C-alpha cells in the first residue's frame, strides 16, 4: 500500500502556508486557485493540519506551472515525459509542487490533464506521501475521484486523525 | 512524477 518518504518528513506547525505563484494559460487563475484549495481540503479533512493561502513571497508550500529549467535540480523535459513534480515537506524547495506548462491542464470541462487529480497527486507528495503499491490510490505512481483508503491509511499514520 | 531536497 501507501509509502511516506524517509524519516517520515512532514510540516511541523499546525498551520501551512500555500501560495500559487504561477499560472496556466490553459485556465483562468481563479479555476487553479480553486482546485488547489479543492485538492489540499480532501488531505486536510482527514488530518490535524490547516491550509492558508497567501498571495505574496514565499509560503511553505509553493505552487506553480513553468516550462523548462526553473531553479531546482529538475528541469521540465517539454511536452510529454515529467507533467509534474513535488518535494517532500521541509524549508525551502520542500513542500514545492511543480507542473509542466508544455502539457495541456484541464478542470474537466475541456481536453487535457485532470488538474485537480494532479494537483491532489502533487500536494500528497507536498504532505509527504510517496508512492503506493495500491492501483486505486491517488498516489499510485502513474496517471470524478475520492481518496482511496490506502491514500487516506497513510496520510494519517504520518498526521493523525482529525 | 515525489522527491526529497
Ligand atoms: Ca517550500
Ligand atoms: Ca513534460
Ligand atoms: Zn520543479
Ligand atoms: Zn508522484
Amino acid at each position: 500500500g501507501y509509502s511516506l518518504f524517509p524519516n517520515s518528513p512532514k510540516w511541523t506547525s499546525k498551520v501551512v502556508t500555500y501560495r500559487i505563484v504561477s499560472y496556466t494559460r490553459d485556465l483562468p487563475h481563479i479555476t487553479v486557485d480553486r482546485l488547489v484549495s479543492k485538492a489540499l481540503n480532501m488531505w486536510g479533512k482527514e488530518i490535524p493540519l490547516h491550509f492558508r493561502k497567501v498571495v505574496w513571497g514565499t509560503a511553505d508550500i509553493m505552487i506553480g506551472f513553468a516550462r523548462g529549467a526553473h531553479g531546482d535540480s529538475y528541469p521540465f523535459d517539454g511536452p510529454g515525459n515529467t507533467l509534474a513534480h513535488a518535494f517532500a515537506p521541509g524549508t525551502g524547495l520542500g513542500g514545492d509542487a511543480h507542473f509542466d506548462e508544455d502539457e495541456r491542464w484541464t478542470d474537466g470541462s475541456s481536453l487535457g490533464i485532470n488538474f485537480l487529480y494532479a494537483a491532489t497527486h502533487q500536494l500528497g507528495h507536498s504532505l509527504g506521501m510517496g508512492h503506493s503499491s495500491d492501483p486505486n490510490a491517488v498516489m499510485y505512481p502513474t496517471y470524478n475521484f475520492k481518496l482511496s483508503q490506502d491514500d487516506i491509511k497513510g496520510i494519517q499514520k504520518l498526521y493523525g486523525k482529525r | 512524477x515525489g522527491f526529497v531536497x
